[PDB]
């Protein structure tokens, strides 16, 4: 009865419909994202459902220092990295500058937050991990009920306890660690969360003088020799 | 049933979805506003977010201005206190548009109180999760504080607590009287009161050290309190 | 309410307009590097129906082909935006559309019941829209929930788990154009021939066109069975 | 504005070795009458930012109430001194104005320059910004000034004269200004630009008003008098 | 400029120049006018440069949308009265085009003739421009229906080179096409005007000639 | 269904019965009495229902400098209302250029209600208004209304009805205004009053303009008495 | 009444040849008989092998480009490939159309090397009238060029032919073209900035040229 | 419900109004369509209370050249032919030819399946049989459910009790066939149901030139022959 | 959000008028008799409330008052638009309104709100009285928005009894001052209880004026 419409407040004060579209995060795949002084990197599952399927695309990019992986569902993600993506173009056709990511994050969760509120709409039933490098290397989460937070690293989806246990454990290690550790460390926990296959796991990088960019094929089996 | 609707009111007279709004918010992290003589001293605990540790350090700031000269916290939804904070922003620079000068922190209040209080009428808006204390402090006029209520209300204090807590945190405060203390004796029995650890915690003051204008504490006036 | 959520994060309009796409005539489509093929079975329910009228295969665009399942007057609808739109972009841009620009095109508009940023419900139809673009041949599978998914090969409709089965088993990625089409006419005849039984479309990486079949080809296939 | 009534003169700006150094006469001319004499035509948009106008003054004073406001809705979104807008966005802001407003023939009927400090590396004056209440030595690339005009046309140059400024006062600078100039070349260049134009200039004045814009921040000088 | 487009036995012939001067200044004589709006229907470009390549393009694109929820080539007519119509839609805002559309459908040969004013004229003998004039006195002095295909090829040549020697706007090179029922095929991809006037009037080359 | 409004079997809408059974539970009380040359609302300076600011609370408002009222109900729809009337007679005055009647500023506010008590899709305000003002004539009026919809003028009345009936030179005249405004409060109340917790509000021929007399002048009738 | 348009001058030239294009354009802006500034970059940058060139109104050209700069980038961002010359011809012809009732004042020229590394010029006027052309120009000084790269590019009064053309010859008959441009136009001079794509990427030289 | 959705899926995967404008169209009077080499013949139930209801319409002359006949709601086939009437011209108006058949069919399934899909509109409770001729000169007949889904025909019925009616013409039509021949066996088809009588049918033939309504002299005489024959 | 409250029962009633019929049974009588030289409407009825404020009759036009039972609120929008409505007719075509016009127009407005959406019906009778060319009118409109023409009429509380008591007092003849004295003599069934309304243009009777009746 409390959980009929997006509007009514629960007698506890909660709103299940928000709730359920958080809970609708919890369904994607793994991914995991995390930086040092310098680099971000950021690690995801692409989901395939049969050997006939091509694996699901995971990440996307949002401008030459901007990035993003999704967990929930993927028509919601779809409407938010164009949303995205057309900020940070007029940001750079209206001014000579790049758009800063406090208040594109801010625009975004603005966004999720007036779904919310008339009784028409519905929340967003995806969650966000927005990866860049604005002066310095930031990743920042996007949750349903409008709230948003930085973090030093980041994971969330399927089976994500245990990268996250990972990351609990070795989060002091990484800001001193070089990029090609990082990029290790970023695998281990992806790995965690779990046969590393080279379609099923996506893989970019961010930071100082590296604009967004997958790392290739050949690059990412070398990678994941280096994972043992 | 007569609490799934804002627009209506119960056989007792009683409107169930604010009651429902306040327990919200008395779940909520805690907030603090308190009126010192040579300032106003604000603060925020953010101890909800304790088991979270993957978070970046003193990032979640809770603690919001307005023209620089009005600290403006919340207590409640994010998302619902980032439009009330932006609707406060906007009926400033509306202000000052058509005025040319600053607008008073009681009209601000007004203004933004009717502004929460629309949205409980109809069946077809989702009611305001948040309380939002609004101060400001001035030479001549001392600390003006006010603790805006998601039913609409708006009440001033001298100062004020929402959030989890609020009873142990009231009684605390009430012991002492501060219009004949400083901020910099006061942050001590704060941080004295928030013990009854130091990156779950936000603050800021508007008194003659800043030129009364919003700061916020460097962590080498955070360390010896 | 159509757009409430269910506690298990998934949306019941969603998930009932999926039972919808399992109802239909079975189709397959193959994507090898010499074209795409498409293949659909027909549902001749009397003799006064008249054959040609009815038609599973059809054009999204020149180079751009689709076989369609579920809720037959959505999935017109659709067909019909998504050549609007195709027609626009190679007016506006002066070249042809990537397939999966379509399809994100079609996906687009199958959630605009949501009304997130105009339909009421969630379209109740899956397709497997296949074409030649400078990426070479592909084929992709979209259906209600608005997700995307690149195919070697695929299947549609009320036989989708048999005719998976027989692709999964009896596909591989190096054979020839005359291997797929008797892959396909071989899954068909399994999940159910003559000519007017199944109706199939071929684009080929050389032409890079639409091409129905008709007569004296269907039959050409027919007669290579194993 | 369907043309100028009360009208401001020439403005004059440049580069030297501690920032920006812009001059204006403080005169207003009501048509061929000089109705006020202590105007106010240099605006402080910001700490390390000014602007200046030589037009109808109502348009100025709808442009500078505009950038105000824009500064102050930027404060409100600040955390750290990085965030802050340097002169390069409100010239583009101010050209786009200009350019839109160009589109529907409805013009603000004035010649706009906007002048700053570009890099916040030279101070830390942006850590606590006060609204109510030795030099550093700044590269030439990391100081500002930009020309915005009419039809929305608009650059940059190490010297910018608007006005009547652009005959008189932009041959002195061609011929005699200098890379790294000191604080006193560049007021004795400056005087006598304005010197010339005083004599040459019918709506020119002799009530002078400097503004520097250097490493501690916008300066204003007390207002003075043109010897002779 | 010249266009000159005209049916004949075999079926249509359609002539033009290449210029696309600005008042005086040629700005370039290497244009392509005859824009293939489908596989059947030929347009032709006369006047505003801009509004006749945009427009026709516009026509293309609805014609293909139409074919494909169809399923069935247009007529001339129906494309001519699509065109006329979008073109009335904009009376009163200064467009300037005049087309000749040709082609084969079902119902035959068909030419017509539209005009940015919302014209629409069914003929056999077309021609617009600036030379649309003496290419017409050409045409109309020596068209004949029974002509064969290179009979009727040198005629619109004959004609393009006339009006392009009265004219000044007009010149460059001239292309000839010719429709036929299976398509059109491209009989003069280009060709100079000046090898014209001196294969045409004057052979001899030994002075200039007297006008 | 007594949720909307709308009407109940019996003929009754039941939204309004709880609306004005919301106003009653604020346990806030107010007294209007007409003179002579004169009118005065005497109200109860507590909030309804240690550091508040208790010179903040009121119940008493400046619609316009003549016109004044006394809203009591929920607070928010008591802000929104006391904005609705001075839009109403910021209105009448601009279309007209002279100042609104209390008698018509309480027809259009009615008439605003009236639109609320009418639309299901709108919730009623919990607000009753006692609104005082000279006329054009040199007379005192008393209008008072409630979350019905439905005013009247009053020769006096409370927001009890016998202890006023029984009850019931300028100077003299405001004097005695404010004398029977006051024991009518004390009377109905049962129990000694403070100066400090009640608010006094007079409108006379002498001074036209709305205004509270100070806590000295309260304390000066109440020794008097 | 105000008049929304001016012409700040200059000029741009294109050439190609079988492999390459090169397009050279003056850096002077002008308001009349004046200049604003002595540096003033005409050609702008769309991808790693496609440039454009314009020359008329400074603000228009300048939104133009950035506009186009826009639309390539989000079409890059959804598409999953950069745009062929033809793809950003069509583009910026349904761009320049869309103001049809209130022309972008700017003549423009698109150069780039296109999918099979040819050379691809396409010159533009205001309202999106456009074709392909060997060589064009636009701006002030663009009726003096034109005789002279007809004359060169393809000779049609001359008897006996040369067309020994390559890239460093026809750098110096740009370098030449643009000189002869400054002696005889007000409007052209100071630095010039002269773009060359022939198969990797982009090469930018600049030449001063008569300051007055 | 001024934009709401009245139809929706339902548990199973059905959107239900749909089934249920299916059921309304089933309550329908029985209408029969048959084609030739270049004529079809409509033939029509009529029920009116005999000595006070007017005899003057199920079927409709759409425009120079298209025919329809409804089954369902009344009202709602009188809208629909309506706004298929100011199709026909609106085409005709912007192409300068005849609406052909196969287009209108088109449209007015293409108005059904929008009425089944936007918000605040109720489905169709009608299904129509549109007879006409195509741009290549060929007649054919196209049958449009309320579910927005067409198709061509050779022969068809709709409305109650249409099964029997269908399987009656699938074992009796033999492709081309005389119009003497064509309307008789629309006779006895459509009497497979309704009561054996002259009154209780309007039947009409569509060639090129126009519809023309058979009077009731010649069916008075064909329903004595069918009844001499059973 | 625009839907219909007032919908048909499955007895084919609308309920919602039947409710508002109930409330204005309810609420205190009125009554209108009309005589061959005029037309009379009467009212039935603290000591601190003032018996200026709330006189329920109420003049429209010049030759047009109204009478109500229900609702204030409802009687007053009813009014105000009635006055617009009278308004209306005056600018455009210039003489009064008629009678049977307003309470054409007033019954079009009533019976929209009984079927537009997301409102519901008026809660009143209203009965107007009023004189034109064509004589003197009096006219009942009920919460369904269908309009009565009487010679005479009660409405509100136990309306059957008065109705009975005026039937078997009225006359078509009787003069202003018979129909004065028959509306106190039905009222019975005080001097500031009644208050009376007659139409010369429409006047409201002082207290005085019904102490001497
Ligand atoms: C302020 C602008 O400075 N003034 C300017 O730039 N001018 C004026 C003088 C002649 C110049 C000229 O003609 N330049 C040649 C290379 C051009 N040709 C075209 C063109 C476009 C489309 C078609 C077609 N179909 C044909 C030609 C566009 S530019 C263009």
């Amino acid at each position: 009865l409390y959980d009929t419409d997006n509007i009514i407040y629960s007698p506890e004060g909660r709103l299940y419909q928000v709730e359920y579209a958080s809970e609708a995060i919890k369904q994607g795949t793994c991914a995991v994202a995390i930086k040092s002084k310098d680099y971000v990197v950021v690690s995801g599952l692409k989901k395939c459902i049969s050997k006939l399927s091509f694996p699901q695309e995971k990440i996307f990019k949002i401008d030459d220092y901007i990035g993003i992986s999704m967990s929930g569902i993927t028509s919601d993600a779809k409407v938010l990295t164009k949303f995205m993506q057309n900020e940070c173009l007029s940001h750079k056709f209206l001014y000579n500058e790049n758009i800063n990511i406090e208040s594109l994050v801010r625009s975004v969760a603005d966004k999720y937050q007036k779904n919310t509120q008339k009784s028409s709409k519905r929340a967003f039933g995806v969650g966000l991990m927005i990866a860049a490098y604005h002066n310095e290397p930031c990743i920042f989460e996007t949750r349903p009920n409008g709230s948003y937070f930085e973090y030093d690293a980041l994971s969330f989806g399927a089976r994500s306890h245990a990268s996250k246990t990972y990351l609990e454990k070795n989060l002091h290690l990484f800001e001193e660690c070089s990029l090609e550790e990082l990029i290790l460390h970023c695998l281990k926990a992806l790995k965690c969360s779990l046969e590393l296959t080279i379609s099923n796991t996506a893989l970019a990088v961010v930071g100082k003088n590296h604009p967004w960019q997958e790392i290739s094929s050949l690059q990412l089996e070398e990678y994941l020799s280096k994972v043992k | 049933g007569y609490d799934l609707s804002v627009s209506t009111f119960s056989p007792d007279g009683r409107l169930y979805q604010v009651e429902y709004i306040y327990k919200s918010i008395n779940n909520n992290n805690t907030a603090l506003c308190l009126e010192c003589k040579d300032g106003i001293i604000c603060c925020c605990i953010n101890s909800n977010m304790d088991k979270n540790k993957m978070i970046k350090k003193n990032s979640y700031n809770r603690i919001y201005h307005v023209n620089n000269n009005i600290i403006i916290t919340y207590s409640g939804f994010d998302g619902d206190a980032r439009n009330i904070i932006d609707r406060a922003r906007s009926e400033a620079n509306t202000y000052y548009y058509n005025f040319h000068t600053n607008i008073p922190l009681h009209i601000l209040v007004n203004r933004i109180s009717l502004y929460i209080h629309a949205y409980t009428l109809y069946w077809h808006m989702r009611p305001f999760a948040a309380s939002i204390i609004i101060s400001s402090f001035n030479e001549k006029d001392k600390g003006d504080i006010y603790c805006i209520e998601p039913n609409g209300a708006c009440y001033k204090y001298s100062g004020i607590v929402i959030g989890k807590n609020k009873e142990m945190f009231k009684t605390e405060i009430e012991k002492k009287d501060y219009k004949d203390i400083n901020v910099r004796d006061a942050i001590e029995d704060i941080y004295k009161f928030i013990l009854t650890l130091q990156n779950l915690v936000n603050f800021s003051w508007i008194c003659k050290e800043s030129s009364y204008e919003f700061q916020n504490i460097h962590e080498e006036i955070l360390t010896p309190a | 309410g159509v757009n409430t959520f269910s506690p298990e994060g998934r949306l019941f309009q969603v998930e009932y307009a999926l039972g919808a796409i399992k109802l239909g005539s079975t189709a397959v489509g193959i994507c090898v590097n010499d074209g795409v093929i498409l293949a659909s079975e027909r549902r001749i329910s009397s003799t006064l129906i008249e054959k040609d009228s009815v038609e599973k295969l059809l054009s999204i665009d020149d180079h751009i082909g689709c076989a369609m399942s579920g809720l037959m007057a959505d999935a017109r609808t659709l067909i019909d935006y998504a050549r609007v739109e195709c027609n626009h972009y190679k007016f506006i841009y002066n070249e042809n559309i990537n397939i999966k620009s379509c399809v994100e095109l079609i996906s687009e508009l199958a959630l605009d019941f949501s009304n997130l940023s105009i339909m009421s419900r969630p379209f109740g139809v899956a397709l497997l829209i296949g074409g030649v673009d400078k990426n070479g041949p592909c084929l992709w599978y979209t259906e209600p929930s608005g997700t995307n998914t690149r195919f070697s090969a695929a299947s549609i409709g009320s036989a989708q788990e048999g005719a998976e089965l027989l692709l999964q088993e009896n596909y591989k990625k190096d054979m020839t154009f005359e291997q797929a089409e008797i892959l396909a006419l071989t899954v068909l005849r399994q999940v159910m021939l003559s000519t007017s039984n199944v109706e199939i479309c071929a684009i080929k990486k050389s032409d890079q066109t639409f091409y129905k079949y008709n007569t004296d080809d269907i039959s050409r296939i027919i007669d290579v069975l194993p | 504005t369907l043309g100028p009534v009360v009208t401001g003169t020439s403005v004059i700006a440049i580069k030297y070795k501690h920032g920006i150094m812009i001059a204006a006469d403080r005169k207003a001319s009501y048509g061929s009458y000089a109705k006020f004499q202590n105007v106010e035509r240099i605006f402080k948009i910001n700490n390390k930012t000014v602007m200046g106008f030589s037009g109808e003054l109502a348009d100025a004073q709808y442009l500078h109430e505009l950038l105000t406001r824009k500064n102050i809705n930027n404060l409100s979104e600040k955390k750290r001194k990085e965030d802050m807008y340097t002169p390069q966005h409100y010239h583009s802001y101010v050209s786009r104005v200009f350019y839109v407003r160009k589109n529907r023939i409805d013009p603000l009927f004035n010649n706009i320059i906007i002048a700053g400090i570009n890099s916040q590396k030279y101070d830390n004056n942006d850590d606590n910004v006060l609204l109510y209440t030795e030099y550093k030595e700044i590269h030439k690339d990391d100081l500002y000034i930009g020309f915005v005009d009419m039809h929305g046309t608009n650059f940059c140059d190490d010297y910018i004269t608007t006005g009547y400024a652009r005959y008189f006062a932009l041959t002195l600078l061609r011929d005699h200004y200098k890379d790294n100039m000191t604080e006193e070349e560049a007021r004795i260049l400056i005087n006598e630009c304005l010197r010339i134009l005083y004599f040459r200039d019918a709506t020119s004045s002799n009530f002078i008003q400097i503004v520097k814009v250097t490493s501690k921040g916008v300066e204003y000088e007390e207002p003075y008098i043109l010897p002779c | 400029t010249t266009t000159l487009a005209f049916k004949f036995k075999d079926g249509i012939i359609v002539a033009v120049d290449s210029r696309a001067s600005m008042g005086s200044f040629i700005s370039s004589q290497n244009v392509e006018k005859i824009i293939e709006i489908n596989k059947n229907i030929l347009g032709t470009m006369a006047g505003g440069a801009a509004d006749c390549l945009y427009w026709e393009k516009y026509l293309g694109k609805i014609i293909k949308i139409y074919e494909l929820r169809n399923n069935e080539k247009i007529s001339v007519r129906a494309a001519s009265t699509i065109l006329s119509n979008i073109l009335y839609q904009y009376k009163g805002y200064g467009l300037c085009c005049g087309i000749i559309l040709s082609g084969y459908d079902h119902t035959g040969f068909n030419m017509f003739y539209v005009d940015d004013s919302g014209k629409k004229v069914e003929g056999n003998l077309f021609s617009c421009g600036s030379g649309s004039t003496y290419a017409y006195s050409i045409l109309d002095s020596a068209y004949d229906y029974n002509l064969n295909l290179d009979q009727a090829v040198e005629l619109a040549r004959n004609a393009i080179y006339h009006a392009t020697f009265r004219d000044g706007g007009s010149g460059g090179k001239v292309r000839v096409f010719h429709i036929h029922k299976n398509g059109y095929d491209k009989i003069i991809e280009g060709e100079d005007v000046f090898d014209l006037h001196y294969h045409y009037t004057n052979p001899e080359q030994k002075d200039q000639y007297v006008m | 269904d007594r949720h909307l409004t709308i009407f109940s079997p019996d003929g009754n809408l039941y939204q309004i019965e709880y609306a004005i059974k919301a106003v009653k539970n604020t346990n806030i009380t107010s007294v209007g009495v007409k003179g002579e040359n004169c009118a005065v609302i005497i109200s109860q300076k507590k909030m309804a229902t240690k550091l508040l600011d208790y010179n903040n609370i009121t119940n008493i408002y400046n619609i316009t400098d003549e016109i004044g009222c006394s809203m009591v109900g929920m607070p928010g729809d008591c802000l929104s209302m006391v904005y609705k009337a001075r839009s109403e007679a910021s209105e009448f005055l601009y279309s007209n250029g002279y100042n609104v009647n209390a008698e018509t500023l309480c027809r259009n506010i009615c008439d605003k209600i009236q639109v609320y008590t009418q639309h299901a899709y709108m919730r009623l305000h919990a607000c009753s208004g006692m609104i005082i003002g000279i006329d054009e004539n040199n007379k005192p009026e008393l209008f008072k209304f409630d979350p019905s919809g439905f005013c009247a003028g009053y020769r006096a009345c409370v927001i009890s009805i016998s202890v006023l009936e029984r009850l019931l030179t300028i100077d003299e005249d405001i004097r005695n205004t404010t004398i029977l405004a006051i024991e009518a409060l004390q009377t109905i109340l049962a129990f000694d009053l403070k100066a400090s917790e009640i608010e006094v509000a007079i409108v006379s021929t002498k001074n036209r303009n709305f205004t509270q007399i100070s806590e000295k002048e309260i304390d000066n009738y109440l020794t008097y008495i | 009444r105000w008049y929304p348009y001016i012409d700040n001058g200059g000029t741009v030239i294109g050439l190609t040849g079988k492999d390459y294009v090169i397009l050279a354009a003056d850096t002077r802006l002008s308001l009349s008989y004046s200049i604003y500034t002595r540096f003033c970059p005409k050609i702008s940058k769309l991808t790693d092998k496609c440039i454009i060139g314009s020359s008329g109104m400074q603000s228009d050209i300048k939104t133009l480009h950035s506009l186009l700069q826009k639309k390539i980038q989000l079409f890059v961002l959804e598409h999953s490939h950069y745009p062929d010359i033809h793809v950003i011809a069509r583009l910026l012809c349904v761009i320049l159309y869309s103001r049809r009732f209130f022309p972008y004042y700017a003549f423009n020229i698109l150069a780039g090397v296109d999918e099979n590394n040819k050379g691809v010029l396409y010159n533009y006027d205001s309202v999106g009238s456009y074709c392909e052309a060997t060589h064009s120009c636009v701006g002030s000084g663009s009726q003096l060029i034109l005789p002279i790269l007809d004359n060169r590019v393809e000779q049609k009064n001359q008897l006996i032919k040369n067309t020994n053309f390559n890239l460093g010859d026809d750098i110096n008959f740009v370098k030449d073209a643009i000189t002869s441009a400054t002696e005889r136009d007000i409007y052209t001079g100071d630095k010039t900035l002269i773009y060359v794509i022939d198969k990797m990427g982009i090469n930018v030289n600049t030449l001063d040229l008569k300051q007055d | 419900s001024y934009d709401r959705a009245i139809t929706v899926f339902s548990p199973d995967g059905h959107l239900l109004q749909v089934e249920h404008a299916l059921e309304a169209v089933k309550k329908g009077g029985c209408a029969v369509a048959i084609k030739s080499s270049n004529f079809a013949v409509l033939a029509v139930e009529k029920k009116n209370i005999p000595k006070l209801q007017n005899p003057k319409e199920k079927l409709i002359k759409l425009d120079e050249h298209n025919c329809l006949a409804f089954a369902g709601l009344n009202a709602d086939a009188r809208v629909l032919v309506n706004k298929t009437r100011l199709e026909c011209q609106r085409y005709y108006l912007n192409m300068d030819e005849p609406a052909p058949v196969d287009y209108i069919a088109k449209y007015v399934a293409k108005v059904q399946q929008k009425f089944t899909h936007r918000g605040g509109v109720r489905p169709f409770g009608i299904a129509t049989l549109i007879a006409g001729f195509k741009n290549n000169k060929e007649i054919c007949i196209y049958q449009t459910e309320p579910s927005g889904i067409y198709a061509a025909w050779k022969a068809q019925a709709i409305g109650k009790n249409a099964k029997i009616v269908q399987e009656f013409l699938e074992k009796n039509y033999q492709e081309n066939m005389e119009q003497k021949d064509c309307i008789f066996l629309a006779l006895k088809a459509i009497f497979e149901v309704v009561e054996l009588s002259s009154k209780n049918v309007e039947v009409a033939l569509l060639t090129e030139k126009d519809l023309t309504f058979i009077e009731e002299q010649e069916i008075n005489s064909m329903v004595e022959l069918i009844d001499q024959e059973r | 959000y625009s839907f219909s409250l007032t919908t048909f029962s499955p007895t084919g009633k609308l309920v919602q008028i039947e409710y508002a019929l109930n409330r204005v049974s309810s609420s205190s009588p009125a009554l209108g008799i009309r005589a061959k030289n005029g037309v009379i409407i009467a009212t039935e009825k603290n000591e601190l409330i003032e018996e200026n404020s709330i006189f329920k009759i109420q003049q429209i036009s010049e030759h047009i008052g109204i009478v109500y039972a229900g609702m204030p609120g409802d009687f007053r929008v009813l009014l105000k638009r009635a006055r617009k409505e009278a308004i209306r007719y005056s600018l455009q075509y210039g003489s009064e309104i008629l009678v049977k016009e307003l309470v054409k127009i007033i019954a079009s407005i009533v019976q929209e709100f009984t079927q537009t959406g997301g409102v519901r019906p008026f809660g009143l009778s209203l009965l107007i009285c009023g004189v034109d060319v064509y004589g003197y009118h009096l006219y009942q409109i009920d919460p369904s928005g269908c309009y009565f023409n009487w010679m005479a009429t009660c409405v509100g509380k136990d309306y059957q009894n008065n109705m009975s008591f005026l039937e078997k007092r009225y006359n078509k003849d009787i003069e202003i001052e018979d129909a004065i004295h028959t509306a106190i003599l039905t009222l019975k069934e005080n001097e500031k209880n009644i208050e009376i309304g007659v139409a010369k243009p429409f006047k409201i009777l002082t207290q005085n004026e019904i102490k001497d009746y």
